[PDB]
RNA sequence: CGAGUGGCUUGCUACCUCGAUGUCGGUUCCCUCCAUCCUGCCCGUGCAGAAGCGGGCAAGGGUGAGGUUGUUCGCCUAUUAAAGGAGGUCGUGAGCUGGGUUUAGACCGUCGUGAGACAGGUCGGCUGCUAUCUACUGGGUGUGUAGGUGUCUGACAAGAACGACCGUAUAGUACGAGAGGAACUACGGUUGGUGGCCACUGGUGUACCGGUUGUUCGAGAGAGCACGUGCCGGGUAGCCACGCCACACGGGGUAAGAGCUGAACGCAUCUAAGCUCGAAACCCACUUGGAAAAGAGACACCGCCGAGGUCCCGCGUACAAG
RNA sequence: UGUCCCAACGUUGGGCCCGGUGAACUGUACAUUCCAGUGCGGAGUCUGGAGACACCCAGGGGGAAGCGAAGACCCUAUGGA
């Protein structure tokens, strides 16, 4: 799987599958990436993001 | 291993009360005692309350403690002790000259003190030391 | 009951008010009890997903106001997890009303439902649109 | 009316006290029922990781899907074997007859044991053939110990000896195997014993927490609402009733926790291989890097990591051993992040 | 109507304490009883089934959560296998709490000439002590057993280390007109308890990095203070639980009970002698402790001018000293 | 909203070990007790058993009807205000 936010390979037995109020799903590899997520920011903007590499 | 007995008593077919009162009695006049085939001496009555007897000593203990044994061993010597003053110094040395063996790790047959050996033919109401121990859940190794 | 398949860690209490998933003419749902379980002395009563509750009916139509009803769980925040060791939370808890036979007492669901609720029950899912 | 409770803790790991030995001892075995055989190993634990799994079990629905599983890393170099123990049944349990040792000794045993010099390995076996003509021979266990040097990471070296049993189809046949095993050089290892999907009985002295209140003690609870603000916040309400006049034992108190032993029942044992394919990137935390012999197993383990461990054939398994288990993939992932 | 047992209630008695044995209720934490609410094995039935009804053995384990009330009691809800009762100075204030009873202030009603009263009601109204002995939890130093290293044994001790439920198949089957509706056995799960662990999810993380408000070091660069981080965002290790792993079966002996063989009593009879079976209870099993078990143990090796140990030095898989 | 479910981890001052300083409470005597019993009917000290090698550190306070106050509650006094 691949992370729907950073776009880091997600290592498998690991990480949080995120479900929306509309039904979408989001994949998570980390905590770092759900509260940066809650800010506000978006992936592009975050540099040391490979969504950014 | 090794105990230089004067007096080498069997228990095979005896009434361990009566026995354990004769042996005080003679360790008490300095004899060494050793009592053989424990496990096979005998305590008249009915065995299901023998029995309970024997459990609820058992069971009965808190912080402090009261260890009552389960071998055919231990039982026997704690009976005599019951019939000696083993706290006070002179009856502990006639307790302690005195030793209890499952069966015989002696060469010579022990002998039968009058008026211990209980008749088979004549009383089917007894208990082998050796079933208490068993049924008090202590691990038949004689 | 038929095992869920996963992993849940309960994200309810009695008297944790949550959203009722359907057309019922019921918004807020009120928990109160859980089916076939009893807790330990000081333990508050802990729902989760796939359980079948029972409910106090908090807010809605003046007819559904009030009315002591069974119901199960079909969403929560609390991350549960599935078999490949992934979590799921959800956005909110919530639960459909539902009878005797377990059939949901609504037409249809409102948002998703995770898969696990599927295999407790059918009824219910056979009338879902998202089975997350 | 006070409504009911289970008392807080068990009485059963009592009492709660350090422990003798920083090595496991077993009080039970497994029964003799194949082959001639050692019943047990060691290895000292390294760390966690998940393996990727196919559900064995025929009674999973799930049977034959993906299936993540923990797994505590140990690593268990080849132990060995110096010397057969037999003991003789007296009407006083079960003592030791005799020891038949070696003569090759490993370079360091000499850090724990007073090595042998001048050893009767013939009269020995001899008075312990004869003890089984007799009928007094008791069971056959052989002194082992390990070599803490094959491990790296672990900073000892002086050998952690310890007692495991041997019981095979008769008596005698297990007491040459005995013999043999030892003649060579000792030199074993947990393929010899042991076989991956198998259970096994992992024993060990848990991680040591110093003194502790009774709260983290016995599951006690902190004092609630108003009573917390009030100078007693982890402290239970009384020590006991008026009559007894006195504090039992059965009441929770403060004390030792950890570093006692424990012998966690029902282990399985994942796989057995060799070399880094365990090892995470970074290494293991506290740790360091595995590279060797070594086994997985499943779910946690007693002690922390680079204590010893014993393992032993489990005793009152539940569940019938669905052997080798396929492996589709063993996380090396960093441990920290 | 008659005979009794217990000592929860109430009353009677005035032996005990007035140089004081801190109240009720609650809480917390510990052992217990059985007159058993559930769970195990039985019997009878006005026992078809399912569901009940009455009785027997049985104290292993459980017996929970909330609304009014200071309440105990009790009334009510929803769950529940069931939400049993009682003893321990009506267990527990050198533990907590202080809502009620029962100080001093005040109001109301009633009584009273009045001061003032009430077995009427209401608002406010304090919780002292540095443990000497004993007791138990954990931890050390010596002595005894009479040189050291390592490995053991097991008298005895502790455990609830496990309890219970739901579901699937057996089955829409047995039984029943029908409605309805079992079981043995095999599986999977939940819950309570228990022991351990941190790959994973979550908490923390005044280690760390970043954003930013005020002010001071002239600006900048870089920093201090803003309570023991200014605030905010992120957070490693570790410690953790809300995270994850593990926690039998089976034997042996019995109770209530079902039976066998069987006499006293030619017959009959489960009992008197004897024998077969049979409880979640009892013994083993299994976990933990345990040579100071005074019968103070066993083995192996090394050593008695030398084996081995202490201090010392670098550190912890250990740690309040030790 | 950590009041609670149900607790965790952290900070600061103590706490613990070392140097220095250095009190008080309390003390018929003996005192390693525990289970029963018995006694002015609530015993470490009597009776019967059980158990107990001595010394020490730390702890939370079960008991000494612990310490503190010649009971405020009750009645008595040919008492007081
Ligand atoms: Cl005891
Ligand atoms: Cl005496
Ligand atoms: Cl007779
Ligand atoms: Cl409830
Ligand atoms: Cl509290
Ligand atoms: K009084
Ligand atoms: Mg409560
Ligand atoms: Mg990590
Ligand atoms: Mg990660
Ligand atoms: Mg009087
Ligand atoms: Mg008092
Ligand atoms: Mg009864
Ligand atoms: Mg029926
Ligand atoms: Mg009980
Ligand atoms: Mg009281
Ligand atoms: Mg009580
Ligand atoms: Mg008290
Ligand atoms: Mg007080
Ligand atoms: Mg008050
Ligand atoms: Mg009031
Ligand atoms: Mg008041
Ligand atoms: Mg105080
Ligand atoms: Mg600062
Ligand atoms: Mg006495
Ligand atoms: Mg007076
Ligand atoms: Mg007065
Ligand atoms: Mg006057
Ligand atoms: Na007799
Ligand atoms: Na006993
Ligand atoms: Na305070
Ligand atoms: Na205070
Ligand atoms: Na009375
Ligand atoms: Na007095
Ligand atoms: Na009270
Ligand atoms: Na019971
Ligand atoms: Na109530
Ligand atoms: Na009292
Ligand atoms: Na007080
Ligand atoms: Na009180
Ligand atoms: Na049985
Ligand atoms: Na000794
Ligand atoms: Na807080
Ligand atoms: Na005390």
């Amino acid at each position: 799987r691949e992370c729907d936010y950073c776009g880091t390979d997600i290592e498998p037995g690991t990480g949080t599958m995120f479900v929306h109020k509309d039904g979408a799903t989001t994949h998570f590899c980390s905590s770092k990436c759900e509260n940066n997520a809650d800010l506000g920011r978006e992936a592009r903007n975050l540099e040391w993001t490979d969504t950014a590499r | 291993a090794e105990f230089d007995a004067d007096v080498i008593v069997d228990a095979r077919d005896c009434i361990m009360g009566r026995v354990a009162s004769q042996v005080a009695e003679q360790a008490l006049d300095g004899e060494t005692v050793a009592v053989v085939n424990a496990e096979r001496a005998v305590i008249t009555g009915r065995e299901e309350q023998i029995v309970e007897k024997y459990e609820k000593r058992v069971d009965i203990g808190n912080d402090n403690g009261y260890f009552y044994p389960k071998r055919p061993d231990g039982i026997f010597k704690r009976t005599i002790r019951g019939m000696l003053p083993h706290k006070k110094q002179r009856g502990r040395e006639a307790f302690e000259s005195v030793r209890v063996y499952l069966g015989n790790p002696y060469d010579e047959d022990g002998e039968v003190l009058d008026g211990t050996s209980l008749d088979r033919l004549s009383n089917i109401k007894f208990v082998t030391l050796g079933e208490i121990s068993e049924t008090l859940g202590a691990n038949k190794t004689w | 009951m038929e095992a869920l398949g996963a992993d849940v860690t309960q994200g309810l209490e009695k008297g944790s008010l949550i959203t009722c998933a359907d057309n019922t003419g019921a918004r807020e749902l009120k928990v109160i009890s859980v089916h076939g379980y009893s807790g330990t002395k000081n333990r508050l009563p802990k729902a989760g997903l796939g359980d079948k509750i029972t409910v106090s009916v908090t807010k809605g139509t003046p007819e559904m106001r009030r009315q002591v009803l069974e119901a199960v769980v079909v969403r929560q925040r609390k991350p549960i997890r599935r078999p490949d060791g992934t979590r799921v939370k959800f956005e909110d808890n919530a639960a459909v009303i539902v009878d005797e036979n377990e059939d949901p007492r609504g037409t249809e669901l409102k948002g998703p439902i995770a898969r696990e609720v599927a295999q407790r029950f059918g009824s219910v899912a056979s009338a879902a649109t998202m089975i997350v | 009316p006070q409504p009911s409770r289970p008392r807080k803790g068990s009485l059963g790991f009592g009492p709660r006290k350090r422990s003798t030995s920083e090595t496991p001892r077993f009080n039970s075995w497994p029964s003799d029922d194949g082959q001639p055989g050692v019943q047990g190993f060691a290895g000292y634990k390294a760390g966690m990781t998940h393996v990727v799994l196919v559900n064995d079990e025929p009674n999973s629905p799930r049977e034959g899907m993906e299936e993540t599983v923990p797994v505590t890393v140990i690593e268990t170099p080849p132990m060995r074997a110096v010397a057969l123990r037999a003991y003789e049944d007296t009407p006083y349990g079960q003592r030791p007859l005799t020891e038949v040792w070696t003569d090759e000794f490993h370079s360091e045993l000499d850090r724990t044991l007073d090595v042998p010099e001048d050893h009767d390995p013939d009269a020995a076996e001899e008075q312990i053939r004869d003890a089984h003509e007799a009928g007094d021979l008791g069971d056959l266990r052989l002194i082992t110990h390990t070599v803490p040097d094959a491990v790296p990471s672990v900073p000892k070296k002086k050998p952690d000896v310890m007692e495991t049993r041997v019981g095979g189809g008769s008596v005698s046949d297990r007491l040459d195997h005995a013999l043999d095993i030892v003649e060579d050089g000792g030199e074993h290892a947990m393929n010899d014993i042991f076989r991956a999907g198998e259970y096994a009985d992992v024993a060990g002295v848990t991680k040591g927490k110093g003194t502790q209140g009774p709260v983290k003690r016995w599951g006690v609870q902190k004092r609630k609402g108003k009573h917390a603000r009030q100078g007693w916040r982890r402290r239970i309400g009384n020590l006991g009733p008026w009559n007894p006049s006195r504090v039992r034992s059965t009441v929770p108190q403060q004390g030792q926790t950890g570093y006692h032993q424990r012998t966690e029942l029902n282990k399985r044992l994942i796989d057995i291989g060799e070399g880094d394919e365990p090892t995470v990137d970074g290494g293991f935390v506290n740790y360091g890097e595995v590279d060797g012999p070594y086994t997985l197993v499943k779910g946690s383990v007693p002690g922390p990591d680079k204590r010893l461990v014993r393992f032993r054939p489990a005793v009152r398994p539940n569940d019938q051993p669905r052997l080798d288990p396929e492996v589709r993939y063993v996380s090396n992932e960093s441990n920290q992040g």
